[PDB]
Formats: C-alpha cells, sequence, structure tokens
C-alpha cells in the first residue's frame, strides 16, 4: 500500500512510491523542498539548481537530513530512509557514488560543482539514515587485489605541486564533513596546542593556525602568500593526505589498519614520505589517531624549525620584474628543469657554484626523472641560475626542423616551484639537530615491528624497516637535506598505485605515471572526481567502481608487442606481429625506391620470393605508362599474390592521375594490397578520400618528423578499423632524407603511437642485417636511452636490397655500392 | 634545372652514359646502411630469407630454447586485422543480426577452412581480387537457418543454409570439402520442371601457404558447370556444347 509523491525541476521529475503511512510528513516536505528548489532556467546552467533527476533526488536527500537530527528519532527519518533506499536501488546500480558521478559528468551536461554537491549530499543522507558503509565494497581494483590479480602502492605528493592546495583542503571538509570533519577538527587541535606548547610557534604563527575559522569562513582565510609558508603549508598537506586516505577507508568500507593490509608498500614524495609511514602503522578505527598525532607532530617541528633556520626574505623588486616580463615564475627556493638531463644541469649548477660562495652555492634536491630535475637553494641564487639557463634555450617558437639534429639548439623548459622553503638543501641542515630534541620531547619515535608494509626510503630506496638505527631521524634526513632519487626509490613492482597527495592531475600520481609510462602500472589519482580524456590514468571513481570498469590495466610494451614465432600447416616458421598477421608473410618489407623498385621484373621476383614491395611510381609519368608496368608485374607474379604502390606526396600531378588510376585498378581488382605515401603526410580530407574510395587492405604512409606523425596518429584515429603501415625513417636513410635523428622521435612518441591498435608501427633506415634490426624487433634498442623495450611490427629495407641479383641498377653501379664502407649511427650527420 | 633535371634512370642504364662510367652517375645510397651492403648480385629471396631466418633462429633460442615443436601451428597464417565450440550448431537470422557477430559465430574459433571462408573480405580470380561471395550469400536476413555438421572437426564439416521456398522451408547453399583442398558451395535450385532439384558446383581452391586470401574461385569449365546447370534448367536435350553456332 503505497501513493504516488513526484518532485520536478521544470520537465525533469522523479517519482517515489511514499506508503500512504508516512504520506502526510513526505508530501509535507515535498512542498518545503520545491519551495527552497529555486525555478528552472533554459539548460539548467546557473548554479544551485539540478540538471538530472538522480542531482534533483539528491538535492532533497540534503534538505531533508538538514532537518534530521541524528540524537532525537524524527517524523523525518522514516521518509528519509524510503527516499535514500529508492535513490540507491533506481541510480546506484550497485556500483559507488562516485562511478554513478563520473557517469553524469561523460554522459550528461552537469558541471563538476553540481556532482560535489551531489556527493556530499547521498554521503549527508547515508549518515543522517543510520547507514554506515560498515559493509565491505565490492570495488572491483580490491576484489582483484584480494585475488592476487592486482599488486598496490600508495604514494604521498609533497611541497610545490600546486600553489592553490588549501582549495583541495576546502573541498574535502565541504563535500565529505559527515567523514573527515571529525580528523580535521582533531589536527585544528592538535595544531593550537602544538602552538602555545612550542617556545616560539606564536612567533612564527603571526595571522594564527585557527584552520577551522578559515575552511568554515572562507572571507576569513589569509592570503596564499601566509599558507604556502611552510610552518603551515607543511602539517597542512599531511591533513590533506591523511583526509584522502580516511575518505579512501571510509568508502571501501575498511579500517585503516585493513586498507594499509590491501597495499603491499607505500612511499611518499620529500614530505608525503612521513604520511607513508604514519599510514604503514595504523591498525584501527581506535588507534588511528595516535598515528596522525605522530605525523602531524613530526610536520609541525620540521616546518617551524625550517623555517627558523632559513626563513624567506624581501627579494629585490627589479629581480621579480625580470623573472615576471620573460613568462618564467615569482622567484622560489625550488627551480624545475624539464627536457635537460641530470648531467647537464649538474654542469650548469657547478659553473653557478663555482661564482658563488659556500653559503649561497645551489644543489639539485629532486632527481623526479630522467630529464626532470628541481634544483633548489636561495631564490637569489636560482635566479642567477635562471639566467645562465635562459642563455642556452631557444626560443620555444623556432623551426629548427631544417637544422642537422645535432647542430640544433637544445631548447627546455625552467619555471619556479610553487614552495617557500629550500628543501633538500644545506640551507636546512642546522634544523636537523633542533628536530630531534622536539621529536624526543613528545615521544613521537616509530618503531620497525609497529610497520607492517615496506615503506621505500627517497635517496637510496631501500625499505624503511630494516634501518638499524632512529626512523625518525633517518627520515628527517632524507626530507630537509637528503636529495630525492624518485626513479630509485618507486623501482618496486606494483600492478597500481594510488596518489593520494596534493596536485590532483598537476602532482606526483601523473609525474610517476609519465615516467613508467608502458611498464604496465596504472596510476589512480586518489585525490579529486574527474574524467581523464585519454585514460592514461585513473580517478577515485576507478578505486570504488564494482564493474570491469575498477581494475583497468594499462599495457606493457614489452608483452603486448611481444614478438612472437607461428607455423603454417605446411611448416613454415612465420615472424608473428601485429603487421605480419595481416599481411600473412614475414614482417619485412622493400619501400617504393625510383629507380630501384620501377622495374616490373624486380617487383616480381621479390613478390615471389615471398616478401611485400612496392611499385614506385616515380619513374611513371602517364596513368597508361603505370598501368603497362602493373600488367608486367601481374603477368610474372604467381595467383593471389600482391605488391604495393609508392606514390610520392609532394608531386602534385603525380597524385592527379595515380590516385584515379589505382581507384579503377581496385574497381576492377587488381592485386593492389596498399598504398605508400612517401615524402609527405597527406591532410586528413585527402588521406581519409584514399581510404574510402581507394578500397586497399591497408595504407603505408612515411612521417618525416613529430608533426608528420601526430597527423598520421590524427589519420588513424579519424579511421579506427582500418590498418595504418606508420613506415617511420630517420634522416640517415638513402635517398631523399628529412634531419630527424632515427631514435628520439620514436621515444618521444612510441607511447602515443601504440594507443592506437590500428598503426602497424615499421622502423626503417640504416638495416640491412638480422643482428642490427632484433634490438628494435625485442624492444631492447629503447633500454640504452633508459626506456622500457619498444619493440616494432615490421622492418624496410632500402639501401640493402640494391646490390640484389633481379635490381637492373648497372653492374659496374653494383660495385661502386659495394664498395663504400659507410659509418655508423653515431657518424652519419657528417 | 638542366644540370639537376632527371638525374636518376643513368645509374641502371650505363650505356646511355658519355663514357659508360658510373663516377659520372647519381647513386641514392643510405650512409648507415652502407655498412651492411658488400655481397653483389646476392638473389632477393636470399638476402630476405637470410633476415627472417636471423630473426627466427634468435627468437626460437631467446624464447623457445631452441625447441621448434613448442612453436604454435595454425592452418594458416594471415588475413587478422589488427583492431583486437559446439559440433551440431544451429543459427537463426533475423533482419536485426550484425553483420561481424554473425561472420564470427559462423566461421567459428578454430583458423581452418570455415574460417577463412567466413572472414576472408576477398578472393583470388586469376591474379584479380573479387569480394568474397561466401560472405554475400551468408549475409543475414529472414527465413534462413544455418545447420553445422561435423562443426569440430573441419575435415568433414558440411554447413547447410536453409530459406522458405513456396511457404515450406528447404536448403539454398551446401558449403562442404570435397578432396583436401577443394570447396564446394554447391548452390540448389529447387523450383524446376520435374521437382528435381540442380546443384550447381561453385568450386574453389584453398591454400593455407596464402595466408593472405587463401580463398581462389577455380575458372577452368566453371562457364562448363553454369552452362550444365542451366543445360538441367533451360534444355530438357543430353549436355552437348561440342555443336557449332554457324
Ligand atoms: C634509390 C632510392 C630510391 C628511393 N626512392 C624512394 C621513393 O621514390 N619514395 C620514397 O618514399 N622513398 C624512397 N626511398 C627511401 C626508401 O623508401 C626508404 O625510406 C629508405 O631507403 C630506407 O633507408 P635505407 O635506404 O637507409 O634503408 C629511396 C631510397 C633509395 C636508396
Amino acid at each position: 500500500s503505497t501513493r504516488p509523491l513526484t518532485l520536478s525541476h521544470g520537465s525533469l521529475e522523479h517519482v517515489l512510491l511514499v506508503p500512504t503511512a508516512s504520506f502526510f510528513i513526505a508530501s509535507q516536505l515535498q512542498e518545503q523542498f520545491n519551495k527552497i528548489l529555486p525555478e528552472p532556467t533554459e539548460g539548467f546552467a546557473a548554479d544551485d539548481e539540478p540538471t538530472t533527476p538522480a542531482e534533483l533526488v539528491g538535492k532533497f536527500l540534503g534538505y531533508v537530513s538538514s532537518l534530521v537530527e541524528p540524537s532525537k528519532v524524527g517524523q523525518f527519518d522514516q521518509v528519509l530512509n524510503l527516499c535514500l533506499t529508492e535513490f540507491e536501488n533506481c541510480y546506484l546500480e550497485g556500483n559507488d557514488i562516485h562511478a554513478l558521478a563520473a557517469k553524469l559528468l561523460q554522459e550528461n551536461d552537469t558541471t563538476l560543482v553540481k556532482t560535489k554537491e551531489l556527493i556530499k549530499n547521498y554521503i549527508t543522507a547515508r549518515i543522517m539514515a543510520k547507514r554506515p558503509f560498515d559493509k565491505k565494497s565490492n570495488s572491483a581494483l580490491f576484489r582483484a587485489v584480494g585475488e592476487g590479480n592486482a599488486q598496490l602502492v600508495a604514494i604521498f605528493g609533497g611541497q610545490g605541486n600546486t600553489d592553490d592546495y588549501f582549495e583541495e583542503l576546502r573541498d574535502l571538509y565541504q563535500t565529505y564533513h559527515v567523514l573527515v570533519g571529525d580528523l580535521i577538527k582533531f589536527s585544528a587541535e592538535t595544531l593550537s596546542e602544538l602552538i602555545r606548547t612550542t617556545l616560539d610557534a606564536e612567533k612564527v604563527f603571526t595571522q594564527g593556525l585557527n584552520i577551522l575559522e578559515w575552511l568554515e569562513n572562507p572571507s576569513n582565510t589569509p592570503d596564499k602568500d601566509y599558507l604556502l609558508s611552510i610552518p603551515i603549508s607543511c602539517p597542512l598537506i599531511g591533513v590533506i593526505q591523511l583526509a584522502h586516505y580516511v575518505v579512501t577507508a571510509k568508502l571501501l568500507g575498511f579500517t585503516p589498519g585493513e586498507l594499509r593490509s590491501y597495499l603491499k608498500g607505500a612511499t611518499g614524495h620529500s614530505q608525503g614520505l612521513v604520511t607513508a609511514v604514519a599510514i604503514a602503522e595504523t591498525d584501527s578505527w581506535e588507534s588511528f589517531f595516535v598515528s596522525v598525532r605522530k605525523a602531524i607532530t613530526v610536520l609541525f617541528f620540521i616546518g617551524v624549525r625550517c623555517y627558523e633556520a632559513y626563513p624567506n626574505t624581501s627579494l629585490p623588486p627589479s629581480i621579480l620584474e625580470d623573472s615576471l616580463e620573460n613568462n618564467e615564475g615569482v622567484p622560489s627556493p625550488m627551480l624545475s628543469i624539464s627536457n635537460l638531463t641530470q648531467e647537464q644541469v649538474q654542469d650548469y649548477v657547478n659553473k653557478t657554484n663555482s661564482h658563488l660562495p659556500a653559503g649561497k652555492q645551489v644543489e639539485i634536491s629532486l632527481v623526479n626523472g630522467a630529464k626532470n630535475l628541481v634544483v633548489s637553494g636561495p631564490p637569489q641564487s636560482l635566479y642567477g641560475l635562471n639566467l645562465t639557463l635562459r642563455k642556452a634555450k631557444a626560443p620555444s617558437g623556432l623551426d629548427q626542423s631544417r637544422i642537422p639534429f645535432s647542430e640544433r639548439k637544445l631548447k627546455f623548459s625552467n619555471r619556479f616551484l610553487p614552495v617557500a622553503s629550500p628543501f633538500h638543501s644545506h640551507l636546512l641542515v642546522p634544523a636537523s639537530d633542533l628536530i630531534n630534541k622536539d621529536l624526543v620531547k613528545n615521544n613521537v619515535s616509530f618503531n620497525a615491528k609497529d610497520i607492517q608494509i615496506p615503506v621505500y626510503d627517497t635517496f637510496d630506496g631501500s625499505d624503511l624497516r630494516v634501518l638499524s638505527g632512529s626512523i625518525s631521524e633517518r627520515i628527517v634526513d632524507c626530507i630537509i637535506r637528503l636529495p630525492v632519487k624518485w626513479e630509485t626509490t618507486t623501482q618496486f613492482k606494483a600492478t597500481h598505485i594510488l596518489d593520494f597527495g596534493p596536485g590532483g592531475a598537476s602532482g606526483l600520481g601523473v609525474l610517476t605515471h609519465r615516467n613508467k609510462d608502458g611498464t604496465g602500472v596504472r596510476v589512480i589519482v586518489a585525490g579529486t572526481l574527474d574524467i581523464n580524456p585519454d585514460d592514461d590514468y585513473g580517478f577515485k571513481q576507478e578505486i570504488f567502481d564494482v564493474t570491469s570498469n575498477g581494475l583497468k590495466k594499462n599495457p606493457n610494451w614489452l608483452e603486448e608487442y611481444h614478438p612472437k614465432l607461428i607455423k603454417n600447416k605446411s611448416g613454415k616458421i612465420f615472424v608473428e606481429t601485429k603487421f605480419s598477421k595481416l599481411i600473412g608473410r614475414p614482417p619485412l618489407l622493400v619501400p617504393g625506391m625510383t629507380p630501384c623498385t620501377v622495374s616490373p621484373d624486380f617487383v616480381a621476383a621479390t613478390t615471389n620470393a615471398g616478401y611485400t614491395i612496392e611499385l614506385a611510381g616515380g619513374g611513371y609519368f602517364s596513368a597508361a605508362g603505370m598501368t603497362a608496368a602493373i600488367d608486367s608485374v601481374v603477368s610474372q607474379i604467381e595467383k593471389g599474390s600482391t605488391f604495393g604502390i609508392n606514390l610520392i606526396y609532394v608531386n602534385p600531378f603525380m597524385l592527379q592521375w595515380g590516385i584515379p588510376l589505382i581507384k579503377e585498378l581496385r574497381s576492377k581488382g587488381y592485386p593492389i594490397q596498399f598504398l605508400t605515401i612517401g615524402a609527405g603526410v597527406p591532410s586528413l580530407e585527402v588521406a581519409s578520400e584514399y581510404i574510402e574510395t581507394l578500397g586497399l587492405k591497408y595504407l603505408g604512409l612515411k612521417p618525416g618528423s613529430i608533426d608528420a606523425i601526430s597527423q598520421v596518429i590524427n589519420i588513424a584515429k579519424a579511421h579506427p578499423n582500418f590498418p595504418i603501415a606508420l613506415q617511420w625513417t630517420g634522416g640517415r636513410g638513402g635517398g631523399h632524407h628529412s634531419f630527424e635523428d632515427a631514435h628520439t622521435p620514436m621515444l618521444q612518441m612510441y607511447s602515443k603511437i601504440r594507443r592506437h591498435p590500428n598503426i602497424m608501427l615499421i622502423f626503417g633506415s640504416g638495416f640491412g642485417s638480422a643482428d642490427d634490426t632484433y634490438p628494435y624487433l625485442t624492444g631492447e634498442w629503447s633500454t640504452k636511452f633508459d626506456y622500457p623495450p619498444m619493440p616494432f611490427d615490421g622492418f624496410l629495407f632500402g639501401s640493402r636490397v640494391m646490390i640484389a641479383k633481379e635490381v637492373k641498377t648497372s653492374p659496374d653501379a653494383k660495385k661502386c655500392i659495394a664498395a663504400c664502407t659507410g659509418v655508423p649511427d653515431d657518424k652519419w650527420e657528417q | 634545372i638542366f644540370f639537376k633535371k632527371d638525374s636518376l634512370w643513368q645509374s641502371e642504364h650505363l650505356e646511355a652514359v658519355v663514357d659508360q662510367d658510373v663516377q659520372r652517375t647519381c647513386i641514392l645510397h643510405g650512409p648507415v646502411a652502407a655498412q651492411f651492403t658488400k655481397v653483389i648480385d646476392e638473389p632477393i629471396k636470399s638476402i630476405m630469407d637470410g633476415i627472417h631466418d636471423g630473426h627466427i633462429k634468435k627468437l626460437l633460442h631467446q624464447y623457445y630454447g631452441d625447441d621448434e615443436s613448442k612453436i604454435p601451428a595454425v592452418e594458416y597464417f594471415g588475413g587478422e586485422s589488427p583492431v583486437d565450440s559446439e559440433d551440431s550448431a544451429v543459427f537463426k537470422a533475423t533482419s536485426s543480426t550484425d553483420e561481424e557477430s554473425w561472420f564470427k559465430a559462423l566461421a567459428g574459433s578454430e583458423i581452418n577452412w570455415r574460417h577463412a571462408s567466413f572472414l576472408c573480405s576477398f578472393i583470388t580470380q586469376d591474379k584479380m581480387f573479387v569480394s568474397n561471395p561466401i560472405r554475400k550469400v551468408f549475409k543475414p536476413s529472414q527465413g534462413m537457418v544455418v545447420e553445422i555438421s561435423n562443426g569440430n572437426t573441419s575435415s568433414k564439416t558440411v554447413v547447410t543454409l536453409s530459406e522458405p521456398v513456396q511457404g515450406e522451408l528447404k536448403p539454398t547453399v551446401i558449403l562442404k570439402l570435397l578432396k583436401e583442398n577443394i570447396i564446394q558451395m554447391e548452390m540448389i535450385e529447387n523450383r524446376t520442371m520435374d521437382g528435381k532439384p540442380v546443384s550447381l558446383p561453385l568450386l574453389y581452391n584453398f591454400n593455407p601457404d596464402n595466408g593472405f586470401a587463401p580463398i581462389s574461385e577455380v575458372m577452368e569449365d566453371r562457364n562448363q558447370r553454369i552452362k550444365e546447370m542451366y543445360w538441367k534448367l533451360w534444355i530438357d536435350e543430353p549436355f552437348n556444347l561440342d555443336f557449332d553456332p554457324r
């Protein structure tokens, strides 16, 4: 016995079958919410108004839950439980709210602010209804971890990720108040206690540290220049991370020990490392805050003592002017050098340190990646370095494509970090000893036995537990002065990583992802709910997703593109790559060459040798002269053989008859398997025409540089089911050659190419044996460059084949080609 | 323009150069790939097979402990796009049944004459590449039922499609195997003068050594076989094509 009760926001409505027993109070709260709900606007663009029936119901739940007091059993509670259970079984199809919120963002015209307003409403409604998440969630990720199919590691971001970081803490307070608002006030009172506890804290906290006051009332919130000041910022980022951990534990419905047991290890970047060891030691909900008070204490002291040793000083307004008027950061005690190796930067900082005295010398603080360093020191000295770096860099808007690869001007970026302390520099050394007297004061020490999962040190990469000496001494030594060797510490084998630190999608999660792209390991930003468009790293939803969309694995290149072998019925052994699978012939091809592969007799011989060769159009001028050539190939080849055609893009007259001719031969059905476009990559419209009109099997393209490769990738994306041979060649190739290095453009694009399954990535140039080609089939050729292996689907041979029997090169030419000594890959650019 | 135009053909035809002197001519060649061009007139097949084997031998050593047996066998290796088991099966084609899904269901999982004959988008008429008629015929629509007999044993497998012939439903297509490498798409006509249906053998050779397009249509006396069929339907004489048109 249930009467219908309908609630609407203009055109969109929801209905709940309210039992006639509880209909009066429900229908009373119906007109109440309907007069709270503002008038419907066209597009529902304005804030504080639902766009979807999920968001409407959410607002209703939130409005009801506001009127509910959890202490007193009211007549609002039974209708709350009825409309909450109605939402759940109508919208949450078993899945977590975060996944639904993600589908709303992906599908509907809902803004991210509306989604955060829906999720806080649902969580609020769930808490006042007296329905905690006591049940252990069926989150695909953790299900796979429990079954042993996955391994998790939890990383913790540090300082300088973002400047506007407080708006993360605000967002967590506003959204998940009912979950973390106990931790936030506990941290607040812990800081307040540590201020008047410490002798000289009240001195540095000029505008206080009443965090709860600034969270509750945004107007009161001080300027960001006070907020980035380390004594405040350090522990507060600490609180942000712990709040992200709790949110995770609560939504999953685990204890902080249970979640810690799911993890196979955890580590942090700089002052995230402290959160890691605090999270490593937590066991129950009750003994959670003993670990938190430890973390808060240590983060407060390092922040106070570092600031007291080296506080930020008045900077000359001329220097601030000069850095701003060159599109560079405001000076700060850390500078990020992207796209330069450790040795280059070490040289330039050695040059800088030469002139400067010992007290102001700058040193490399963080080694984030191979080509991503952060140097720390006095912001005046770091400016004095920034000047040296601005000499070497060419303008960002300079075309070096026509210059030989090694004569180009090395181009990089250098931007000042949003941080207010020289971490991992000799400047913070004096503080070291002071922090240990304060750490022993509060008796905030970590025991090896208390730590259950391994925590990795930031300097040497080794486990924290194994340290025979004081763990608190070493973790302080690491954060303040010891440099971070990030790729040393992150060398653990793990199927998934969880980024908790600040930064959202700008923080530590995405930096690790870039620094181990293609080793299979997935990175999930556990901080913020969002949609990654490339889906090359996950967001919160993927932790709490219960469908197969949870346990998404990132491609591992070595294993997904592992070169195989296969045998035919006849018992002939083929090399089995992406390419060979399609063509059903060995994954080698001889590419169109004028005038060597213009001879129909050569093309025919090579085809009948059980390999793939392209009829070069370059030696042909008329539809007739090419047609007579092809029909001389067709006569000679075996029945059900095929051969390709190599049309040059830059010769428009060649294309204007060549393209229609092929179209006529394919509409009649000649054995033209594929078309290569040499010297140039066609426009998206012209390439589309060639695909969808000439009725080939696949299409070969020969990109000359990065811009070409990008254009190829676009064309492949535009035709996902049509196979596209990418015939990459370096500048070291025979014939018409570009200036590009053979290797570097593939290091810089292998990732972006392989994300499109229809690109059949063929390496070419400088190949004539198996020994020199093996490492590019295996993938190991990238190991010399410090990358994961990058296997290639096939190989083209251009020069090697020109001294064959069947090529019409004159014997004395063949003798002259032989007599050439040749030079290895390092020398060719002479 | 005079100096530079048409500057390549000379090396191939040293007879049409001033002294038959190659040192005048322009020969395109890669500096790096010049380290391996040392043996002249080496046969095209000798070089290519020599590179491929040089690959196979290494892969076998590194990933199979030099044991050839460990290599996975197939019917034929080819015609697999780089986008990505029951014996006596039945399939009922609607107006809405998917094209790909329908063909994957017909073919089955195991790589065999069926797999080729239902997924090979092309076939080879002589040297020519004509669109696959077997994917045209088993394009799904109302009425047709597809029975598969011995479906888990390729060699004996026989697919029968049946359609509604005058309200009642009779077999139209019997695609089966003759001698090992011969596919008979026995196309049957029931609507005849005497009720005795006329069977058109659309023979096709099956070469697994051509992984790309292993299905070729038989064209020798293929006109004669369509003639024999149209001699049964139309003519009521005994079949003979040795009569002068004149
Ligand atoms: C004589 C000669 C002619 C060539 N002609 C063409 C051509 O017409 N079109 C084209 O795209 N590439 C042409 N190339 C480049 C090859 O297709 C291939 O990209 C290159 O030879 C591979 O480098 P390698 O020669 O060092 O092996 C030619 C190369 C040579 C040596």
